């Protein structure tokens, strides 16, 4: 027959190979498919829908609906910080169990830019301006509004449009991140700060929540799927 | 001629008369980053005249005992001027560079000097742990540091130095320093030149990094041919290092940075 | 990977022209040739610098690892991916800062009885399972994560030939760095000494991961110890910044000296 | 029968068939009748994700007010 | 030593240089911040890129 | 299936083999390429690059950076010479270790001209001619001025221009010759003598070093890879 | 999708077919999608030593005072 | 202009430093504001430009 010389690699069975096999059911008459609503081509699709961050993981609130809520006030001005959370999305607790995190999970690099999208859920008598901040790594972590202030911030205004969307850039030493915590590929820090105070006349609660969503921009991309922690068997 | 020379940046100039050309590190001029190159995508800062100007840090001087002495860019120019202010208030930063070292003595003085600009300077420690020294020691700012004659162990368990051990010879990295003349360089022969010009550009994997974490250039000075004059064993002559970074470039503004010390 | 010029006769000079006459404080190389100091004759040259070109260089499987594991927590094996266990294919990467390839990796397992007159087992096929940093390590021989549902798994029958794979440009950056002269934490003022502090000339904890080595075997009483001797080449190379080869002994990932720092024997100078 | 595709080249090698030849190009033949024995041949297309992230019946634009 | 931010906690360990771990951890404070769980996951050139929960 | 035959050499694993084999990581976004100064083509333009060769391995100054210093003074005219070593660039101790020499250990053969730059680094108000020779094989050693300057040399006159170059021409009888000492392909004999003397006026130092470096010309070539006894790896 | 290059015949035969034909050539074709599963096609082009060799700003002759 | 020997040789550092700060006390400070390295050799002299840096239109 041919002459023909087997090189190494021969019979090994590679779980990521891309070969053709044998039909063991040849001329199977196939049922044809119906066009269903809500095909998807990329996962990527699916991280770029806002997805509710579990931003309050307190003893008392985690692994309840109350991680989802995070209480405002009628309080004089402060500048102490509202909430803080690291630029981790694979691996912040707060960020890891999103949409955006659950499919980072799967992954090793991500690279991109994110946005951050808060929802005021108080009564339509109550006003306010908050100041929402994204500071790349580096530098001591804000703890007023003087520093946070310093960095990339949108300066939101309460009213009719009850949302509004932060835009982390794409800041990066490296052309891509890692997804699990590691500060060579540190991504920064998020807060957010009173600008003025919630104001609110009276007969109307003082106290009022907000809801946090994140979702990856149209430059978001992840490369070397992996395994995730976020499943595990025993026995 | 190859000899004359003057080199205008910002409000600085700088003239000598006894050159012996300059040169051009892998044949590259610092430039700024492109867009088919970028990859942070906020707009950047860019100093110009007031960050790319020349900056004079501290003389040093060489004796017959002299074993060299080596600076980290942009560490040594961490607190000059605007440049140092750009570096510390943003994330990622870009730089080359205009190093000028200079060098006088007259007709009857001999030695000479090789003049190395190293991509990736790592340096050797002192201790048996590895990669062990730290951060402030690895980061000396303007007034750098020296090259010994010897490698001597730090057996201090309980205050380690976590410091570097560059032995001359071995070129501070476990290499023959004969060798270091395959990085870009000069020679300030004392019966030839005055001066070595060397122009940077910016080296990395990387388009454009974090100034504090990571040390691009190193320079590296050492007493080829040790320094000798008339009949005097006493002999001083001083070596003064001017640097001006180039096409700088600052992307991830925040808070300032206040690095720990000593 | 080409030719070299030919040699052109020249013969004697009495000039103002001196080539041999230079100045290497300029930090230049004199690029004289034979004809410039004597006379040449013509010589049409025919040899060319094919193997030495960075390709070729680079173009050999070297071992960069041999993972044990011994079917009698050995059941199984972790090596952390990492070209500095061995010095010889690190010393050659290290002629250069930077580089960029694509990656062979081929695997010659062996195994034996540790006894020489005790125990039998069939035939073992081996799985070596790549996990890529942030993926479950396998805490049992046989626990959930050998299911590689998504990490590229390779299984291996004893005796076959050698197992091979390639693996893409998979650096963060653009270019794999042979040298980083920094820190992966910049310590701020203020914190505890036990804050921002990390090891001088590392970059992720994590670089690549690791490799996770099993038989798939149900294990048997008997004594055996396996050994899957791991080689890599290099393919499709491109490399940046030459450096100086290392002279002394490596000590530890780092650059770090400690024992052979006298490389050079005694000679004498007027001695042939 | 065979089809004859074009490689994303990733690492570049020093040659110029690294950019250009039937060198960056790959070969495929398939060998059996059914189409569920072909290898997938990962030349997959995308598409818009609006169907998840703007599943609106009245059409609006970013920078106009979405409560109108 | 890297602190992934749950800001109450106290790291000692022989680190920067190396030992190797038989690291101890500490939480402070002072709530009840409690379980749940721990677990503690070393990394190894060998086989021990494992531990146990 | 189509009739093949298995020949010799089926199922082998040569180390120095070209073949394709599957990729275990499938469509991967590689991150691509940026203009990095200083790429390198091929091994031997850093073997053309000069670089100091430490000439004197006296035990005193052997590994120290005396070994790259080769001492002169301005004694009165002798015919004995300043430094003697053989054309064996990949063995002779002081040869062997320069990056020419470090290149070579990783090759079998080598064929091409060399080229050695001296740079004198005495005072300004030095003077001195010196005779720097290359005697083929086959002979005696040159131990006088008289033998030396009967093979290839150049009467280096110092001023100005620091430097001098003597090309040392590829004169073989075989096409390369071997990276070890070997009689069948030895090389000759490199030579230093004074012409004249070092003179120096009053006030001035009389002893000054000179450095030697050296480098491949163009015509410069090597083959046969091996590995070098260079680095070696106990237990 | 086959490549044909030509070989650099060494030691030749007693034969015309080592001096020219399809039998001083070689075939290549690529299997896999993956430009990283190629093997090395060693055709590999070479480049000026002058980066390192002469990384100086003035340009300079070799015959003409290099300390001018 | 430089009246020393033929002999004798230098690089001095001669700096203007516009109105606002404190007057420079250290080659350092100096450095910071517009200089000339003069290198001291064959042409015996030195020239450093004083730009006009000011405010008002006239002084
Ligand atoms: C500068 O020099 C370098 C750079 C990177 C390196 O390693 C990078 C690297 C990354 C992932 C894998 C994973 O490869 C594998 C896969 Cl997917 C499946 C099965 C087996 C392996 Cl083995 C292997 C190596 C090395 Cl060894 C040298």
């Amino acid at each position: 027959g041919l002459p023909v010389l087997n090189t190494p690699g021969s019979n090994q069975y590679l779980t990521a190979d891309n070969y053709q096999s044998p039909c063991a059911i040849p001329e199977f008459d196939v049922t044809p498919p119906i066009d269903i609503p809500g095909e998807v081509r990329n996962m990527m699709e699916l991280a770029e829908i806002d997805t509710m961050i579990p931003l309050n993981l307190t003893n008392q609130r985690k692994n309840t609906m109350d991680m989802y809520r995070v209480e405002l006030n009628d309080a004089a001005h402060s500048d102490t910080p509202i909430l803080c959370l690291s630029l981790s999305p694979a691996s912040d607790p707060r960020l890891a169990h999103t949409m955006l995190g659950e499919i980072l999970n799967y992954y090793t690099h991500w690279a991109g830019s994110l946005k951050f999208t808060f929802l005021f859920c108080g009564s339509m008598m109550a006003t306010g301006k908050l100041l929402v901040s994204y500071a790349p790594p580096g530098a001591e972590a804000p703890k007023s509004r003087k520093e946070a202030m310093l960095g990339t911030h949108v300066i939101w205004d309460i009213g009719l449009q009850s949302s509004c969307t932060m835009v982390v850039p794409w800041i990066s030493n490296t052309t891509y991140r890692q997804t699990i915590n590691d500060s060579f590929t540190e991504g920064g820090y998020i807060s957010m700060f009173y600008q003025t105070r919630v104001v609110v006349p009276l007969s109307t609660p003082r106290k009022m929540d907000i809801l946090g969503f994140v979702s990856a921009c149209n430059d978001f991309s992840v490369r070397l799927l992996r395994d995730t922690t976020h499943i595990s068997q025993e026995a | 001629s190859v000899r004359v020379m003057q080199l205008t940046l910002g409000n600085s100039t700088i003239t000598t008369q006894e050159a012996a050309n300059s040169v051009v590190a892998y044949g590259r001029w610092p430039e700024y980053i492109k867009d088919s190159e970028a990859n942070p995508v906020d707009q950047p800062t860019e100093p110009d005249v007031a960050a790319c100007r020349f900056y004079t840090l501290d003389t040093v001087t060489w004796r017959k005992e002299s074993r060299g002495w080596w600076w980290k860019l942009p560490d040594a120019l961490k607190d000059m001027g605007l440049f140092g202010q750009n570096m510390f208030y943003h994330y990622l930063g870009r730089a080359g560079y205009t190093v000028h070292v200079q060098c006088n003595a007259s007709k009857f003085h001999q030695g000479a000097l090789g003049v190395f600009a190293v991509p990736e300077m790592c340096l050797a420690g002192d201790s048996t742990t590895h990669m062990f020294t730290k951060y402030e020691n690895a980061n000396p700012g303007e007034k750098g540091g020296e090259f010994k004659g010897s490698f001597t162990l730090d057996t201090n368990a309980t205050n380690p130095a976590r410091n570097f051990c560059p032995v001359d010879y071995l070129f501070g990295s476990g290499v023959l320093a004969g060798n270091a003349f395959v990085y870009p360089h000069q020679i300030i022969n004392l019966r030839t030149n005055n001066c070595a010009t060397l122009v940077l550009p910016y080296v990395n994997s990387l388009s454009i990094d974090s100034m504090t974490k990571h040390n691009n250039w190193g320079i590296a000075i050492l007493p080829l041919a040790p320094l000798d004059f008339a009949t005097e064993s006493s002999t001083e002559i001083p070596i003064t290092l001017t640097i001006a970074p180039m096409c700088c470039e600052f992307n991830g503004l925040r808070n300032i940075t206040v690095p720990r010390t000593q | 990977a080409n030719n070299l010029p030919d040699t052109q006769s020249s013969g004697p000079a009495h000039s103002k022209e001196t080539p041999a006459l230079t100045a290497v404080e300029t930090g230049a190389t004199n690029p004289l040739v034979p004809s410039d100091t004597v006379q040449t004759r013509h010589v049409i040259q025919k040899r060319t610098r094919s193997e030495s070109t960075v390709e070729s260089f680079f173009a050999r499987g070297a071992c960069v690892a041999i993972i044990e594991v011994d079917n009698d927590s050995k059941l199984f094996s972790v090596w952390k991916i990492t070209y500095k266990d061995t010095v010889q294919l690190r010393r050659k990467l290290e002629f250069f800062t930077y580089s960029r390839f694509d990656m062979e990796f081929t695997f010659v397992v062996t195994s034996n009885y540790t006894d020489a007159n005790n125990g039998h087992a069939l035939n073992q096929v081996y799985q070596i399972m790549y996990i890529p940093p942030g993926a479950p390590i396998p805490g049992k021989w046989n626990d959930y994560t050998w299911q590689t549902s998504s990490n590229p798994s390779v299984f291996y029958t004893y005796g076959a030939p050698p197992a091979r794979i390639s693996v893409p440009y998979v650096g963060i950056a653009n270019a794999y760095s042979h040298f980083y002269d920094g820190f992966a934490k910049v310590p701020l003022a203020g914190q505890a000494s036990t804050e921002g502090d990390s090891l001088y000339g590392a970059a992720s904890l994590n670089d690549f991961g690791s490799l996770a080595v099993r038989v798939v075997n149900d294990h048997n009483p008997t004594k055996l110890t396996s050994k899957i001797r791991v080689y890599m080449k290099p393919k499709h190379v491109r490399v940046w910044c030459p450096r100086p080869p290392r002279a002394v002994p490596y000590y530890g990932p780092g650059v770090d000296y400690k024992d052979g720092l006298a490389p050079l024997p005694g000679k004498g100078l007027t001695t042939y | 029968g065979a089809q004859v595709s074009s490689q994303k080249v990733g690492a570049h090698e020093n040659s110029n068939r690294a950019y250009g030849g039937s060198t960056i190009n790959y070969t495929t033949i398939n060998y059996y009748r059914d189409s569920a024995s072909n290898a997938a041949s990962k030349q997959d297309f995308a598409q818009d994700p609006s169907k998840f992230t703007e599943p609106i019946k009245d059409v609006l634009i970013k920078t106009a007010p979405t409560l109108n | 030593p890297s602190y992934s931010e749950s800001k109450r906690l106290e790291f000692v360990a022989a680190r920067l240089g190396a030992e190797l771990r038989d690291a101890s951890l500490r939480m402070f404070g002072l709530r009840v911040e409690d379980e749940g769980s721990y677990t503690c996951l070393f990394v190894t050139f060998p086989q021990g890129s494992r531990s146990v929960d």
